[PDB]
């Protein structure tokens, strides 16, 4: 039998004469746990073994998904049943429904870090010698690549490619002047009207922007690059 | 028994 | 899913199943209710805004009885709108098409809708009525007890509107003794309390009662425009007798009148005979008022969609045209626009203020009496009708008109989406100018002028048979490289010994651009180099739509299904199945992930409710699938054509689906009708709905199948009359062996135009079968020509249909006048400047028509490859090519003689005081 | 809820904003840098009035550029969980009702939101009525709730609400 | 951990004095009149919102209602949230704010209820 009681996450007690108790964990072990959980307003510690707890979260707070059919996933949950815990993925507005000893609690964002440094946030990609598009979300078995034409579609983890950035490249805005890469401008006119923020690659048409204030789309966004204006 | 009339011309 | 096999195990339509609201059978009086309100309001009311007639297929008081039919067939019999159309049409025409069908059963769901919330609103009331009778039979001003009438008021409704008026009502009167209801029945009280409630925590009843007319009265006297009932007048002014109901809510008179003449606005502005009679009047007298916000003054110019209703002042909504006002609602939502609709004209004049509408209705509650008593009370009656029309019935008047407004704006967007896939799936197989069908060569290219050009032949069948490749047939002919021609000559030669090689009826050349055009001529060249040697007789060469082959190349399918074919290699494909059969085609593109939304019907598809839409759209496949009729051998035989079963009447995706699971479980082909009861155990109800509408090939059957083979199933004569088909083809032949004899008949055809089959309608009658005049027709013209292809023939694109095809573009879109960017290619000798724009059209600039000043030598203003600014004079859609000007003083267009049509109501005022 | 406290914040000067009147110009650029923004810790604040003092200025060395520590008078707003306030309903769905409290969106879903409130997907304005279509909550009406979790997405918070708790609902 | 159903929040943010919906929105209200860089969207939204929720709008009224609160023993998260959401029933008040009960009668309760439902524009 495997136990998966992850430093950081909460424990209650499911029988004896102190059940129903929930507690932060703070030591950490295999079959014999005897733990220390911290509850609120209690300094003292109390002593449960592995046969004796179970893992339980209250309603409404940030969940991380091991193991299942979401699994890397995280989100909030509104309501936790006997085996169906469901909650809101902090990507889209629906409902994701996983096992709770599976899961963890952190109170951290997702941020999804790098892994072996082949792609980093922000980088050009080539998936076929006719389109052009940039990494903006690393998921765990494919990847949201943002193309040329403003959209966002899913490819698998070895299907793309890393492209050289053009850094000697120009283009035309809306005045009509010779604009290049790694500038700070807006984008007045266009899908994403009244956005602010710099670019980085440009290509035939379009401009890859990138911002951190925005949560949409990984925080970048692609326009056309007569949308643009100087700032 | 019936016969549909062919007086159609 | 469980659901999934409770859908295929239950004998009903798919659509029956899927539908949001069970169909549940109806007695006779909901049915007559029913067809009487679904007339009113499909079918009798006009449209608020002026709607174009899209029946592309006002009718008399005739249908109403021809909906009730059509409702006792889907509410009673199941059947749905195809089945009906085509097998009951004796019953439903000629007042009701398949479109009127498809309308009368959308708003089905609208009545049963309507029916429920009515039913249960009425269950409220009812509850309402006996715990205030109880409270009163265990009285205060303020104490209003539900009578027979309030009940009577909901029992009458005929819209959710007015639903939602008595509904309104209803929580104005009651709604603070709902909490309360509800534990005495026996829940936790909801709180908040509008200044209605504090009024009447004041006890102000007693004073608001008192300005006179009560508020259904005052309704009365609206709806009649006279003093039908008299205003009670009281004896004391109304500022003395405020004192008596002064508290520590209203300390003083002045503020006890205003407190009570809100209490007297919200009831008037929430009695249903108020807003029902208001609504009315608001609808024929409306007024639209737009000005640009500071934004819209810089950012709608004379390009922007916008640009015709920036400014308008006291347009009539009786007058906005077909999606007018959806456009109006998106230039809001951008915040270009802000939109204001009035019931009064709106200008500071002194007549115009005294014309208003609010100077008409006062005079129905004023008492006409000149003594200081009366006056006072008048003035207070005169702030009680005003703060209830400004404050709160002319802005909720306006938010729902408005609604209806964009509602009819957006079912045209979706009407207008309809009809042009309906035009694109009317389109028959390719003809040469036939029964083993037509081998296809489809030439796809990108349109990269270095790509090479792609071409697939395809068999009748819809195989793909081989495929070619061509690096060279892009270039052109008159090269200044003698180097291109040598190169090109190989691949034309590849081009003429694969023509003779495979032998295809008909070439079909992708409308990807104008280089189209050149594909075209070569390859009529190459075709006519095999007419004149006689080698092979007259091959077609077709221009087809790419757009649809575009969304094939770029779907999951078309990688999955050609996994070792290039994407643009795919899109030739395509390009050779879609003149074969379109729609076969289309329905390839009506994937799950609803791909079909990716075609561009019109240019607002993308702001109309995505789920009604996917309905109206679906609706042109069924009606066109059922109109063919779909061969299922052919869809077991070839996975192509297995998305046409999801669309046969009856069928739909799961059953569809398992449909062909089952005849693949069993390994045989579909050899007659009677075995989707036999091998697919398919119930009554499904098989009615869906028998008349697969097809089977007789004539692709034979050896042991002989044994049983029904020659009707070869055509649409529905099963339920093959009695009578059989009885009808034995008759004409004046026999004194069925198939025998229908066999003779189908052979010699012609033997059928003596049979009368009016006198063999009146012995149907007879015999308690109804009107059969529709159904014997059918049945004599269809075994007079077996499935005889309703579709219209196809034929090649016009001047009109190319140009738009190659350009992208459309009148609305490329317009004269309008202002573009192109780039110099050349000067004619001089005469002009020879330009290129960015769809391809090659514009000329006259040498006139370069500059305000006479400029002899182009040189001096324009170089080659230059991008430069022009305005369209002059559009030639034959040959491609515009009459270009770059004069300033055409450019800013300074006399106005190009700038688009403003509307007729456009504010040239607000536009110059502005700047 | 709506609090009330002056806190401090630093910001950089660029030496085009020198000479005498320096100290009057810092004040400016403030009103556009802490307005509208947020934290997980004192939550989203909504504006700066005025400014109370400007600390000592430190000169970068080597460029132009001086940091300035100033104190400045701002509201703020932070939702916790456990409080019961207003918002306004903005959209409903069959996974439950989203809401709106001021500078911040919500959503309840259907699992928090009471047993009695059905759908009403298919009507023109999404509902939830109720067996009786007694208390209708759709869109652009003023309901109460109940915050059961904060989150900080980027400087903007995403709350979530809940509707079982009683006394919670129709305007 | 920081919930305000025990009325515990974070050590810098716990010294800091609550606002009612009205007072908030002569704050806001005032700041809108003396800057219309002009005011951004934020802010907006956060004026209709309090608008729609400003009970009462005379700034005596606004003054009024939260001395007479801070007289009893009630403390000054209740200052405000007794303020916006104007309860009917003590009950109801106990059911919002979970601080309320068992610590002062319902009758009394009662009576600082209707003060401040009184003062309702």
């Amino acid at each position: 039998r495997e136990h998966n009681f992850q430093p950081g996450d909460n424990v209650e007690v499911c029988e004896g004469e102190l059940i129903n108790l929930q507690g932060k964990i703070l030591s950490v072990d295999g079959n014999k746990i005897t733990i220390m959980p911290k509850h609120e307003d209690l300094k003292d510690m109390l002593e449960f073994p592995a046969q004796e707890l179970r893992k339980y979260f209250k309603m409404g707070d940030h969940v991380k998904v091991i193991a299942g059919r979401f699994e890397g996933d995280t989100g909030l949950i509104v309501r936790v049943e006997e085996n169906f815990v469901i909650l809101f993925s902090d990507l889209t507005m629906h409902e994701l429904k996983v096992l709770p000893r599976d899961l963890q609690l952190c109170s951290e964002t997702a941020s999804g870090v790098d892994v072996g440094g082949q792609h980093e946030w922000g980088e050009l990609v080539q998936l076929d010698p006719q389109t052009v598009g940039v990494i903006v979300r690393l998921e765990r078995e494919t990847f949201q690549v943002l193309n040329m034409y403003g959209k966002v579609v899913t490819v698998r983890h070895q299907a793309v490619t890393r492209k050289k950035d053009n850094r000697f490249a120009v283009a035309l805005d809306s005045e009509q002047n010779n604009i290049h890469v790694k500038d700070i401008v807006k984008v007045i006119d266009g899908p994403h009207s009244g956005r602010e923020g710099e670019i980085r690659h440009l290509f035939r048409s379009f401009a890859f922007l990138h911002c951190k204030k925005l949560v949409e789309n990984g925080g970048m966004f692609v326009c056309k690059t007569r949308h643009l204006v100087l700032a | 028994v019936y016969r549909i009339p062919k007086k159609s011309q | 899913t469980d659901q999934d096999n409770e859908i295929r195990a239950t004998d009903l339509p798919e659509r029956f199943q899927l539908r949001s609201i069970p169909v549940k059978g109806a007695e006779d009086d909901e049915l007559e209710e029913e067809a009487d309100w679904i007339y009113r309001n499909a079918f009798a009311t006009p449209t608020i805004s002026l709607q174009e007639s899209c029946d592309y297929l006002r009718k008399g008081p005739s249908t109403i009885q021809k909906i009730k039919e059509a409702l006792g067939f889907m509410r009673n019999q199941h059947f749905e709108v195809p089945f009906i159309a085509f097998y009951r049409k004796e019953y439903v025409e000629p007042e009701l098409h398949i479109n009127d069908l498809w309308r009368v059963w959308q708003w089905d769901e609208k009545w049963t809708q309507l029916r429920i919330r009515k039913e249960n609103l009425t269950r409220l009331f009812e509850k309402m009525q006996a715990y205030q009778y109880e409270q009163i039979s265990a009285l205060a001003d303020g104490i209003r007890a539900l009578d027979t009438t309030d009940m009577e008021r909901l029992k009458d409704v005929q819209s959710m509107d007015e639903l939602k008026d008595v509904y309104n009502h209803f929580l104005l009167y009651y709604g603070r003794d709902i909490p309360k209801m509800q534990n005495a029945a026996k829940l936790k009280q909801a709180s908040r309390r509008d200044m209605y409630t504090i009024c009447q925590s004041a006890g102000l009843d007693g004073l608001a009662k008192k300005f006179g007319l009560t508020p259904e009265q005052f309704g009365e006297n609206l709806r009649d425009s006279y003093q039908r009932h008299e205003t009670e007048q009281f004896p004391a002014e109304p500022l003395e007798l405020a004192k008596d109901y002064v508290c520590s809510q209203f300390p003083t008179p002045e503020a006890v009148l205003e407190g009570a003449r809100y209490m007297v606005a919200l009831q008037i502005a929430r009695e249903p005979l108020v807003r029902q009679v208001l609504r009315q009047t608001f609808q024929e007298r409306a007024k639209l008022n737009i000005t640009p916000t500071k934004k819209g003054r810089k950012d709608v110019d004379e390009a922007h969609y916008a640009y015709s209703f920036k400014y308008l002042k006291n347009k009539p909504v009786k007058e906005l045209r077909d999606d007018q006002f959806l456009k109006i609602c998106l230039a809001e939502d951008e915040g270009l626009l802000t939109t204001d609709i009035s019931i009064d004209l709106k200008g500071v004049e002194g007549y115009g203020n005294d014309q208003t509408y609010f100077e008409e209705i006062k005079q129905f509650y004023y008492r006409d009496e000149f003594s200081h008593q009366v006056q006072e009370w008048n003035r207070q009656r005169t702030m009680a009708i005003e703060r209830a029309l400004q404050q709160f019935l002319y802005v909720q008047m306006a938010k729902e008109l408005k609604n209806k407004l964009l509602a009819e704006a957006k079912e045209y967007v979706i009407k207008a989406c309809s009809r042009k896939l309906y035009n694109w799936l009317r389109v028959a197989p390719y003809r040469p100018d036939q029964g083993k069908g037509i081998r296809v060569l489809g030439i796809a290219f990108s349109s990269a002028r270095d790509h090479p050009v792609f071409c697939a032949l395809v068999n009748g069948e819809g195989e793909v048979t081989d495929f070619l490749r061509l690096p060279h047939f892009t270039k052109r002919r008159t090269a200044w490289r003698e180097e291109e021609r040598e190169k090109k000559a190989q691949d034309i030669e590849t081009l003429k010994k694969f023509l003779l090689n495979k032998k295809p009826h008909v070439v079909t050349v992708a409308g990807e651009n104008r280089d189209a055009q050149m594909l075209i001529e070569d390859v009529k060249r190459i075709v006519h180099e095999l007419d004149q040697g006689q080698q092979l007789s007259s091959i077609g060469v077709e221009l087809v739509d790419n757009e649809l082959a575009i969304l094939y190349m770029n779907s999951k399918k078309s990688e999955a299904e050609f996994r070792d074919y290039p994407p643009v290699l795919r899109q030739a494909v395509s390009l050779a199945r879609r003149i074969q059969d379109p729609l076969i085609e289309f329905a390839q593109v009506c994937s799950s992930d609803e791909d079909i939304l990716c075609l561009k019907f019109h240019p607002l598809q993308e702001h109309v409710v995505k789920e009604e839409l996917l309905n109206a759209l679906y609706c042109e496949f069924i009606n066109r699938v059922n109109e063919v009729g779909v061969d299922v051998n052919r869809a077991i035989a070839h996975p192509y054509s297995q998305a046409l079963i999801q669309y046969v009447c009856g069928l739909g995706p799961r059953k569809g689906t398992h449909l062909l699971k089952i005849l693949k479980q069993n390994n045989t082909r579909l050899e007659s009708r009677t075995q989707l009861v036999t091998m697919c155990h398919m119930g009554p109800k499904v098989f009615m709905n869906c028998a008349g509408f697969l097809k089977i090939d007789t004539a692709s059957l034979g050896d042991s199948t002989d044994s049983y083979i029904e020659v009707l199933d070869g055509s649409r004569v529905h099963p339920e009359t093959y009695e009578w088909a059989r009885k009808m083809a034995v008759d004409a032949l004046e026999y004194d062996n069925p198939a025998g004899a229908l066999e003779e008949i189908l052979e010699n055809p012609e033997r059928l135009k003596d049979l009368d089959l009016d006198a063999f309608a009146e012995e149907l009658e007879r015999q308690g079968y109804g009107d059969k005049h529709i159904t014997l027709y059918d049945i004599r013209a269809e075994l007079s020509c077996r499935y005889k292809d309703l579709r219209t023939a196809y034929r090649s694109p016009n001047t009109e249909e190319i140009f738009n095809m190659l350009t992208k573009e459309t009148p609305e879109t490329f317009y004269i006048g309008k202002l573009i960017i192109c780039n110099v290619t050349g000067i004619a000798h001089a005469i002009g400047v020879k330009t290129r724009l960015d769809n391809g059209v090659t514009g000329f600039i006259p040498t006139k028509f370069l500059s305000d000043k006479v400029v002899k030598r182009p040189e001096e203003r324009v170089k080659v490859g230059m991008t430069v600014h022009c305005r369209i004079m002059k559009i030639d859609i034959e040959k491609f090519s515009a009459d270009l000007t770059c004069r300033t003083s055409d450019l800013m267009d300074r006399n106005n003689e190009w700038k688009l049509p403003k509307d007729t109501y456009y504010d040239f005022d607000a536009e110059a005081a502005d700047h | 809820m709506f609090y009330h406290i002056s806190l401090e914040h630093e910001i950089l000067l660029h030496p085009r904003y020198f000479g005498p009147n320096l100290l009057n110009t810092v004040k400016q650029k403030l009103f556009t840098e802490v307005e509208g923004t947020c934290t997980g810790k004192y939550g989203f604040v909504i504006a700066v009035t005025t400014i109370d003092n400007i600390g000592a200025g430190v000169i970068q060395p080597g460029r132009g550029f001086v940091l300035y520590p100033v104190k400045y008078k701002a509201i703020v707003f932070r939702p916790f969980k456990g409080e019961v306030v207003d918002a306004v309903v903005t959209q409903v769905n069959k996974v439950g009702l989203f809401t709106e409290i001021g500078p911040m969106s919500c959503f309840i879903s259907r699992h928090s939101i009471p047993s009695e409130m059905e759908f009403d997907p298919n009507s023109n304005p999404p509902c939830y009525k109720t067996m009786d279509e007694d208390i209708v909550i759709q869109q652009d009406d003023e309901i109460r709730l109940k915050i059961v979790g904060t989150r900080v997405d980027k400087n903007d918070i995403f709350a979530i609400g809940s509707l079982m708790d009683d006394y919670l609902g129709l305007v | 951990e920081e919930d305000a159903s025990q009325l515990i929040f974070p050590k810098e943010f716990e010294t800091a004095e609550t606002l009612l919906n009205s007072e908030v929105h002569m704050l806001l209200e005032h700041r809108k009149q003396q800057n219309e860089q002009e005011l951004s969207e934020v802010f907006m939204k956060t004026l209709n919102y309090t608008a729609r929720f400003s009970r009462f709008k005379n700034r005596e009224t606004i003054a009024s209602v939260r001395s007479l609160l801070l007289q009893k023993k009630l403390h000054k998260f209740e200052l405000a949230c007794l303020a916006n959401l104007c309860p009917e029933t003590a009950e109801e008040s106990k059911a919002l704010i979970p601080s309320l009960e068992g610590r002062f009668e319902d009758e009394e309760l009662q009576q600082i209820l209707d003060d401040i439902q009184t003062k309702r524009s």
